């Protein structure tokens, strides 16, 4: 099953301060109505390539990020706690069918890199951003109020950073942790690619809009105009170029052999 | 050689009750000294090691402290396994010495012991030997005081005693006197008696008997 | 799994000679240190000797000083304790412990501790036991339970079980433990509470097992007049 | 540490994600050496490094020199064996009067420690520097200044530097961001750390 992730998934690109403005960057961003994968209980691995956007609507308990876990390499492990997240880069051996709740899906924590201990914040929507960026692992979340379950609401809102670890491992999978106890609850994942978006800094230093450049031509237009209204007229916004479909390498033919029959025989 | 003046010998506390055993040093032995349990029959197990270390497989109510010359050591909550004699020794300058030992009971309420005598069996006297037991079961404290009277004389030097280590069950000692005697000297004497004092009873009590049901 | 498994203890005279066995197995015996310490009778620990791996870093306790050789064994991995000029003094149980004084400066205490193994120095010889009953008063009132036992004399060495009734009857059964007399062989009593009122109509067997002499008895005690 | 590790068990503890402040142990006389190998000692509070490991032990003075790259001996074949290539520093001092025979060292042989300088403990330190396996976490650090308002100044906010006149501001930073810049991509004012405030440039 898949849905439409309407204007969701837009996070502050650079932690840098702006107002009243329309600034023009390309990074890894959520495509504006994209699918996203929707899940209800059973949680797979899932493919993490160059980042994950995550949305539920206290069900989810934390994440397993890897390679190849089993206590073969180094992953990720987050859980939320008893009021404190907890953050381990360990060679944890994964179960075949994980499952949290004393613990067990946290367990076999040896061999340990990298540890942190921080302050976890979760009828209510929790989005999540995970990226992997030259080593740092960087994660944004917002918490907002949701009155339908049905697909994803119809506002906007921005994820602010909430957490940087220079932990330098290469990630490639990922799985969720579900409370279970023995209610089953839903999920969202997007991926991310590196699109070019044009985000809206209001005079508060909040972004409020913005457009996916890549999505329509009319978006595209207001990128390169680099503003939300655009005045009637004609504007040269691209360029079309068809792509070669294969290649072909020719040369002259059967000539003069070498004779090699003339050493070997 | 390190000497360890390990006080008090013996204490007394109660289920669930704090206990704490001193024990000293010579010259700033720093942390190098280790802890040990010991139950009745059963070798030493670690208990303290390095004064801070608890030891793997040990629940977690044991704990101990102390550095220098000085070791605190604490327990937390008594559990009704946990009756044994602890040692400390030092394990610095080539460890040899071990401490005195405390022995460490649960406090419980006084109770009064059951007082009786055994004479002698006719069996034992074809071997010709006569034994006579007096048995104190079931007493707490431990402090009993045993007046062996025969003939009305007091007695003394020609007893033995014998105390059973604490009870799994409740705790409480058992207590066994004998009296030897030779059968030549049973036929010169009539009367046999042993007298127990105790902190459960108000007043003494004496159990007499003599020599062929009279 | 660690095991210490203890031998080579027994009955020697003073001034004799007699070689402990310490066998190992679970864990590499050649990369730890080896230790010995003995309890007498009653008393607290004491030290004996210790090998640290090799054949010449040998350190004992004073008290042991010159007297006793320690040595140990590659391939099956088992240790040894010379022990020679015995007094008196020397009787106690002994224990081989533990050491990994090579790198841990934690575990510096002695992980494990052997169930030990016990040395007797003493001229006796080996005797099997003689069993006599106690006899109870019959014309007790003083309550409504009455003590019974049996006494196990003369025996050595240790030690002895104690069952009655072939396992039919065994409430209120209480084992002592054994003492020392003056002529040189070791006692025990064992006894038991019982309602004064099943004297004289149920059957009281006591049954003393002996392991080294692989003796068995059974007495019947009936109550006088 | 209230006991080190043997040297037939040397400590490696790995520190990561901290400041490692080097100038009171650097300053401190209650070393005995204090060698480092390929960057000097008062420059490590500039430069940064993806993890350092600690590795502690107890030698003796007979063999405390044996502590450095391509070293032979007993210790060095059998026992804590420095790498060929580039290592971080050694640190070194006497312990005479805590371990000077619980102490062994590596078919093994004892220390004979007669507390009566060649042959007497010394416990050292080893801290190796990785710099290269992963993203670098541990900086030495940097010593903070008092900012001056209203005046021409040359300014450092981590990392972000230049010169201007630093003044009050009413410009609502979000608390994750640390510093604004003005339309055509330039600094107009920054989150100052120790006091969080937002300071116009
Ligand atoms: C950084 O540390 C300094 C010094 O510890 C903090 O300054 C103190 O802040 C408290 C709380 O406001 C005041 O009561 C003290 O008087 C301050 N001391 C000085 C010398 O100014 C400072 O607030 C810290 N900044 C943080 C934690 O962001």
């Amino acid at each position: 099953a898949y849905t439409n992730s309407f204007t969701r998934g837009v996070y502050y690109p650079d932690k840098v301060f702006r107002s009243s403005v329309l600034h023009s960057t390309q990074d890894l961003f959520l495509p504006f109505f994209s699918n996203v994968t929707w899940f209800h209980f059973d949680n797979p691995v899932l493919p993490f390539n160059d980042g994950v956007y995550f949305a539920s609507t206290n069900i989810i308990r934390g994440w397993i990020f890897g390679t190849t876990l089993d206590s073969k390499t180094q992953s990720l492990l987050i859980v939320n706690n008893a009021t404190n997240v907890v953050i381990k880069v360990c060679e944890f051996q994964f179960c075949n069918d994980p499952f949290l709740g004393e613990f067990r899906v946290y367990s076999s924590a040896n061999n340990c890199t990298f540890e942190y201990v921080s302050q976890p914040f979760l009828k209510n929507l929790r989005e999540f951003v995970f990226k992997n960026i030259d080593g740092y692992f960087k994660i944004y979340s917002k918490h907002t109020p949701i009155n339908l379950v049905r697909d994803l609401p119809q506002g906007f809102s921005a994820l602010e950073p909430l957490v940087d670890l220079p932990i330098g491992i290469n990630i490639t999978r990922f799985q969720t942790l579900l409370a279970l106890h023995r209610g089953a609850a839903a999920y969202y994942v997007g991926y991310l690619q590196p699109r070019t978006f044009l985000l809206k800094y209001n005079e508060n230093g909040t972004i409020t809009d913005a457009v996916d450049c890549a999505l329509d031509p009319l978006s595209e237009t207001k990128c390169t105009l680099k503003s939300f209204t655009v005045e009637k007229g004609i504007y040269q916004t691209s360029n079309f170029r068809v792509q070669p479909t294969e290649s072909i390498v020719r040369f002259p033919n059967i000539t003069n052999l070498c004779p090699f029959g003339e050493v070997f025989n | 050689d390190i000497q360890m003046t390990q006080s008090p010998s013996s204490l007394s506390a109660s289920v669930g009750d704090r206990v704490t055993i001193t024990c000293q040093a010579s010259q700033d032995i720093s942390n190098y000294l280790n802890w040990y349990q010991q139950k009745p029959g059963k070798a030493p197990k670690l208990l303290i090691y390095d004064a801070s270390n608890l030891e793997t497989g040990v629940p977690s109510r044991f704990s101990g402290s102390g550095s220098g010359t000085d070791f605190t050591f604490t327990i937390s909550s008594l559990q009704p396994e946990d009756i044994a004699t602890y040692y400390c020794q030092q394990h610095d300058a080539l460890p040899w010495t071990f401490g005195q030992g405390t022995k460490v009971e649960i406090k419980r309420t006084v109770a009064a012991p059951s007082v009786f005598i055994f004479p002698p069996s006719d069996e034992q006297l074809k071997s010709g030997t006569a034994s006579v037991v007096c048995l104190l079961n079931n007493f707490y404290p431990r402090e009993a005081k045993v007046q062996w009277k025969v003939d009305n004389a007091l007695q003394s030097g020609n007893s033995q005693e014998s105390v059973t280590e604490q009870d799994s069950k409740d705790s409480t000692y058992s207590l066994s006197s004998t009296l030897t005697l030779s059968k030549a000297d049973y036929e010169k004497h009539k009367v046999y008696a042993c007298e127990v004092t105790h902190q459960g009873l108000s007043s003494p009590v004496t159990k007499s008997f003599n020599r062929g049901e009279c | 799994e660690v095991q210490l498994v203890e031998s080579g203890g027994g009955l020697v005279q003073p001034g004799g000679s007699l070689r402990l066995s310490c066998a190992a197995s679970g864990f590499t015996f050649s990369s730890y240190a080896m230790h010995w310490v003995r309890q007498a009778p009653g008393k607290g620990l004491e030290w004996v000797s210790a090998i640290w791996g090799s054949g010449s870093n040998t350190y004992y306790a004073d008290s042991v000083k010159g007297r006793f050789t320690i040595s140990r064994d590659n391939s099956k991995n088992t240790l040894y304790l010379q022990m020679n000029s015995l007094r008196a003094e020397d009787t106690a149980v002994y224990y081989c412990a533990r050491g990994r004084d090579l790198a841990a400066f934690t575990k510096t205490a002695f992980d494990v501790w052997g169930q030990g193994t016990l040395v007797t120095v003493s001229s006796a010889s080996t005797k099997g036991p003689s069993v006599f009953p106690l006899a109870p008063s019959s014309k007790s009132t003083s309550g409504g339970t009455a003590a019974l036992g049996c006494l196990v004399k003369d025996y050595f060495p240790e030690p002895v079980t104690v069952s009655w009734n072939s396992g039919a009857l065994t409430s209120g059964v209480h084992t002592f433990p054994a003492v020392l007399q003056s002529s040189g062989l070791y006692s025990l009593s064992s006894v038991v509470t019982v309602p004064s009122s099943s004297l004289g109509t149920q059957t009281y067997i006591c049954n003393v097992n002996h392991k080294p002499s692989n003796t068995k008895v059974d007495k019947r005690v009936e109550p006088k007049s | 540490a209230t006991r080190f590790a043997s040297v037939y068990a040397w400590n490696r503890k790995r520190i990561s994600n901290c400041v490692a402040d080097y100038s009171v142990l650097y300053n401190s006389a209650s070393f005995s050496t204090f060698k480092c190998y390929g960057v000097s000692p008062t420059k490590l509070n500039d430069l940064c490094f993806t993890n350092v490991y600690a590795d502690s032990f107890v030698i003796r003075g007979d063999e405390v020199r044996q502590i450095a790259p391509g070293q032979t001996g007993k210790i060095a074949d059998y026992n804590y064996k420095l790498p060929d290539d580039f290592t971080g520093c050694v640190i070194a001092w006497n312990s005479n009067n805590l371990d000077s025979y619980n102490y062994l060292y590596r078919p093994l042989q004892s220390y004979g420690f007669q507390p009566t300088v060649g042959y007497q403990p010394y416990r050292v330190v080893v801290l190796s520097f990785e710099l290269l396996h992963a993203p670098a976490t541990v900086c030495g650090p940097k010593k903070s200044t008092n900012l001056v308002k209203n005046k021409c100044v040359n300014f450092n906010f981590n990392g972000l530097t230049g010169t201007g006149v630093l003044t009050e501001s009413n410009k609502k930073f979000l608390p994750f961001q640390q510093f604004g810049r003005d339309i055509a991509d330039t600094t107009d004012a920054v989150r100052d750390p120790q006091t969080l405030e937002i300071l116009d440039i």
